[PDB]
């Protein structure tokens, strides 16, 4: 649920920026326009590492697929980091360092 | 503004900026200024810098002091990454808009995917007015107009701050109901069951149900508003159309073709005695008038009688030694060019000795008796002259 | 058959299929049918899909219901991967052979190495007969003829099944000689030496010697048979030869050159009002007659008087609005094209709003007063029209 | 010298060496010999070998028996990596200098970044003299001349050996002051404090201060000497200029264009009956006279009346069967070429059956009634003939 609840609980804050706008005969989102307007020096467009399309995505399920994927990869990470937090809670005292 | 620290041979052998102009030097808030120019992609693209096959046009400025309303390169609107072909020339133009009062140094900049930033000429822009008077504004597909300076921030606050408050309230509730030391001692004394046990679990489940309800209600409510949204638009653009006039080295039946046959740069110093084999190839008597290395316009004093309008830190009106002799037409001869100006050392191009490839690059500009200008790409190894 | 789920802009901006034909709709077992056509590689190849530099021609069918006896692309026999150059047109042909009785939807398909499958037009093929009557057959280098449906299976069984039986016998021998519970208890009671100890090791070494002997004997025996074998033949093929007639956009002195200047697609709906700047460039009065997006043949009702022979699910005889006015020759004018058909929504091309790049692509076909056809590649951004 | 073990189809379909010459067969110490030639990059570059976009020209010899003073390829001095474009022809020349007395087999070699070494023709070079008489020498920028055979070695010794001696002295000092067994027992008996404790730490700190002082003094002293140094010069060179005469397959208005239509190589044997479709395209009656596969010059006995001066292990004066009929001009006809020589099997080109791609490659040379030579690239699949 930590993964499946990420997008739904973030949608209220980012939906307003996904409204479509027309810029010089081209479709652009409000978020894309905001990023394009307020110039960042060392942040080109090509590095965005976002969903740029793919030939075996089957439409209308990109977000459900991603949310589930983060859902169970979290279980591995949750397990590892729970035990890492256990280790960081150690009271062991070593004789010499 | 940090182009001085970049390596010299990479600066002069990746992009050759020319015809760079700033529409206005002093601008007001909400007033539009256009930064345009042409860029030549060096034929001998360095191995260190990746191919310009994926690149982005940008305005080099200290933050969003000027809002970019639109930018074009290769006769295309380019809000996303574009492809630059090696050896071609491209025309770019950026429509800026004043946002922050002050004096800012605004550069023309292109970023290569595997190379990094390439900084072109920069000019000081004076901006007058107040920040609070700034409005973009932009229009939506439905026809409504919004102000990107303030739009959407209220909704983001109204969704984020209440949840942070809820989390803080949850933490403080569990901290005051059960103390830290008290609950730790309780757990350590074996009884880690009277520290947390229903009715505590009932409070937890009530909180979870309310949170899920708010998330579902919030998701549904924000779906009634903005019922038609689109995903982020991303991806490399279609191939650009290079410049074809006149030339624009590499285009047209009439063009100068130059080849470097050795050079000498005084280290430390400011001289660059380069031997250039000029084939002129064209029809009108041509005389060398300008050498743009990394944007630095070294203009030949004779041809360039009037000093042009260009940022002083790059405009060097002392690109001396051409031949004082029109070379064209049809004649292939070797001329000696003696680039010498303090800017060559200021912009720190004299640091070519520190680089791992002692090679120069840039554009050579030849002019007719009339105003016709012919561009030629020059580049090759040069030899340092170690002065004591 | 799953091309509907693929993203629209990737489908219409990677490969543009045209002239796709199926030799026979109804075929018998062991009867040959040929699926041929031409494919155009879009000039603005998307960044999402890797370069078609490594690609494979394939027949899209539900399993080997039709056996592929040979396939050609670019005037080359192509059983291995081939290279497709961006912007070129290639002719392909696949020689299929009926194997399984039924009604199958057979597509033309090309797979890109880093992109995946690209599915072309598909046609229903009726296959009559029985599976057991199917024989390929193929001929060896020595001249002998074998039937690939059954060849080699007997040898594989005769080598694999006896070894599985031997392994099962070994397991059961050690399981009955020493029990599981019995040997576990014996080992746990310290005496893990009377559970396994020579003569047990002698039986093990006899088994190993026999196994090695059988492997050596089996290897030598299967070397007497098939004494001359070759390694698997693999590797990218030599570059293909594109189409040169007539055109075949991009070839010949006579060609139409179109450029999109904005478009509107109703979401949800089926319309696509695209403004096309047509330069006609050719010699005979040309009139738009067809628009193949992802194989969907949207034919202009006027020019295409007779509805052609093409899978109904793609053949839309309602590509309306050209101008009802021959544009050629020499004239460059802007025409308004109104693509509208239910197939545009059935094939989920209307789902372009869901994609991360609202851009269309495809081929525009113009026709002379006679039957001469001129192809032009169209593509660019379009703007969705959100309707109730 | 190990080119025999390389795969045949990779050898014959990557680089086609021709016009390879050695200036001198017998050379003295400190005497210069030039190894030059031309290389053709096969159009159908194999997928197994990476692109020749990054490649290095080298002299294949058993160690530095011959010192390379300079090498050129593509009309460029090439001490660093260069780019080879697929389908082009390049001229190379290496200036060698005798260093070690003996008889050495010196090859021409080009290395591809992702492919590895490609070995060209090799010739036996006899070197007379003594090693101790060898001097390069080279000149510095300041004008001083040094001998690279011995320069800098004394300084390297004088800096390295004393530090190794210091380390050995430190180890022996601590080993004799405290024994190994003695200190181990002392540490194990709890008292690991009287084994190391000031004044021991004082000695350690004195050693460290002296070492730091020597490093700083050594660094400063070696900065007074050689006050002007440069970093290592590295990087891919500018694009090369291919050959344009005459042709040089792929260049000029006059050229032969050949296409393989099947071949048969006897395994085991030495024959290669290849069916070649020759279009001659040129103006003078042309007759096939030579086939360079992997450097192996299979010369047609008729045209090549005089056997030339090429390494015997590659020079096969039995490239029989052309047609004994001048084919040019304007006529496109199919000729049968029967390559047969023991060298085809000695050089393990007959091992093409072992390769994963039974495909041949190389260059076909046609000659006029006069000495004019026209080159054509031949390549394609061949079928092995399994004989007893
Ligand atoms: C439900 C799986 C429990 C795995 C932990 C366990 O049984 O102990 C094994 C080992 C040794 O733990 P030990 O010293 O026995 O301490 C017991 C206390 N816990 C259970 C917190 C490790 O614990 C770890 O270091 C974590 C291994 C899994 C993540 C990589
Ligand atoms: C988790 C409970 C609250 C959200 C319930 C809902 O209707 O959202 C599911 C819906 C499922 O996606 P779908 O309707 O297929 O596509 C909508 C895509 N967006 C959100 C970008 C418009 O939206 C999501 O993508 C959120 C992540 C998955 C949570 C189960
Ligand atoms: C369980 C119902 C699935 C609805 C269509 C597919 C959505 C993506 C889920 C992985
Ligand atoms: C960052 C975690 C490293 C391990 C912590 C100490 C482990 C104690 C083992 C008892
Ligand atoms: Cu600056
Ligand atoms: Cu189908
Ligand atoms: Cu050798």
């Amino acid at each position: 649920g930590w993964g499946l609840l990420f997008y739904p609980n973030n949608w209220p804050a980012i939906a307003a920026f996904h409204q479509a706008t027309e810029q010089h005969g081209q479709l652009m989102t409000l978020a894309d326009l905001i990023g394009f307007h307020f110039v960042r020096t060392s942040m080109p467009e090509y590095i965005r590492m976002v969903e740029r399309g793919t030939l075996r995505t089957f439409g209308k399920d990109v977000v459900p697929v991603a949310a589930f994927f983060s859902g169970f990869v979290s279980m591995m990470v949750y397990f590892l980091w729970w035990f890492m937090g256990r280790w960081y809670s150690t009271t062991k005292v070593i004789d010499t360092i | 503004h940090g182009e001085k620290s970049q390596q010299a041979f990479l600066r002069m052998r990746t992009l050759n900026w020319y015809d760079v102009q700033w529409s206005k030097t002093t601008v007001n808030v909400n007033e539009e200024m256009v930064l345009s120019g042409k860029v030549h992609v060096f034929s001998a693209w360095p191995q260190a810098v990746a191919n310009p096959r994926v690149s982005f046009l940008n305005a080099g400025e200290p933050g969003p002091v000027l809002v970019r309303t639109a930018q074009f390169i290769g006769e295309q609107f380019a809000p996303r990454s574009v492809s630059l072909e090696i050896g071609k020339d491209y025309a770019f133009s950026i429509n800026l808009r004043g946002r922050r009062a002050g004096r800012w140094h605004v550069h023309a900049q292109i970023n290569v995917e595997g190379g990094g930033p390439i900084i072109g000429p920069g000019q000081w822009i004076e901006i007058k007015g107040d920040m609070k008077d700034f409005t973009d504004p932009v229009t939506l597909l439905d026809g409504s107009t919004v102000d990107l300076e303030h739009y959407g921030i209220s909704r983001v606050y109204a969704w984020h701050l209440p949840w942070m408050a809820v989390g803080a309230a949850w933490i403080f509730f569990w901290f005051v109901r059960k103390g830290i030391i008290t609950s730790y001692i309780r757990v350590a004394e074996g009884k880690a069951d009277d520290v947390i046990g229903d009715d505590d679990r009932r409070i937890g489940a009530i909180v979870l149900a309310l949170t899920i309800l708010a998330t579902i209600v919030g998701y549904a409510v924000t779906n009634s508003t903005f019922p038609r949204t689109i995903p982020l638009q991303a991806g490399l653009q279609k191939p650009l159309t290079p410049i074809e006039t006149e030339g624009t080295v590499g285009v047209g039946k009439e063009n100068v073709t130059t080849e470097l046959n050795g050079g000498v740069y005084k280290v430390p110093g400011r001289e660059l005695t380069i031997n250039v084999k000029v084939k002129n190839n064209t029809s009108q008597p041509l005389r060398l008038g300008e050498y743009t290395a990394a944007g630095l316009r070294f203009l030949n004093p004779d041809v360039f009688t009037t000093k042009p309008d260009f940022p002083d830190y790059l405009l060097a009106d002392r690109g001396l030694s051409v031949d004082a002799t029109p070379i064209a037409p049809g004649e292939a001869k070797e001329i000696v060019v003696k680039i010498q100006d303090a800017r060559w050392d200021i912009e720190r191009l004299s640091d070519l000795a520190y680089d791992t490839d002692s090679q120069i690059g840039g554009l050579l500009f030849f002019f007719s008796p009339d105003g016709k200008r012919y561009a030629s790409e020059i580049g090759g190894p040069v030899i340092p002259k170690f002065v004591a």
